[PDB]
């Protein structure tokens, strides 16, 4: 399973962010709002979660052979990931997620504060003009082979467009001592 | 905005 693909727990669905390694052990990053739900996922067991404030979580794979170091493009192809980086305003990016598949746009703001009402406030989010819908959370924000973020939320949808926010992937990697595969 |  690769970045942007569906990960589930009972009746809930999110998207996998990036497959990563923690001291040689295969894990997957996803959104914190997702991992808060449960410890048991289709792909393994949750070993960390942080939401709100942040929006990241990590799941240890039950099957290490499944830790695919790519992002699925939803057209029968995949994008290889080799590093993690920081986003910059005006950067051309792509997002992969299980509801809407692959979409592109650009970064319009950094360090944005996002108020999700009853769900709380998240800080330091990447802001983009890429659309997303429920189910897309945790999915990959990338630019070529460089990993940038995990889908958190936004407004609108993919028919009318909207604004979306992403948790910077580097903060999630350093929180867990992980490296992208 | 809301969490996706």
């Amino acid at each position: 399973i690769a970045g942007g693909e569906a990960i589930t727990t009972g009746g809930s669905r999110c998207s996998l962010g990036f497959n990563v390694s923690v001291n040689g052990v295969a894990h997957a990053l996803t959104a914190g709002h997702c991992t808060n739900i449960s410890a048991s996922w289709s792909i393994g067991t949750r070993t960390g979660t942080s939401f709100p404030n942040n929006d990241y979580g990590i799941i240890r794979h039950s099957n290490p052979a499944a830790a695919d170091g790519r992002v699925y493009l939803y057209n029968g192809s995949y994008q290889d990931i080799t590093t993690a980086g920081n986003a910059f305003v005006g950067q051309a990016v792509q997002r992969s997620g299980s509801t809407t598949g692959l979409r592109s746009g650009s970064v319009t703001g950094l360090n944005a504060t996002v108020n999700y009402g009853s769900s709380g406030i998240v800080y330091g989010m990447i802001q983009t003009n890429v659309c997303a819908q429920p189910g897309d959370s945790g999915g990959s924000l990338f630019a070529g082979s460089t990993a940038l973020g995990l889908t958190s939320g936004g407004s609108g949808n993919c028919r009318t467009g909207g604004t979306t926010f992403y948790q910077p992937v580097t903060e999630a990697l350093s929180a867990y001592g992980a490296t992208v595969l | 905005p809301a969490p996706f």
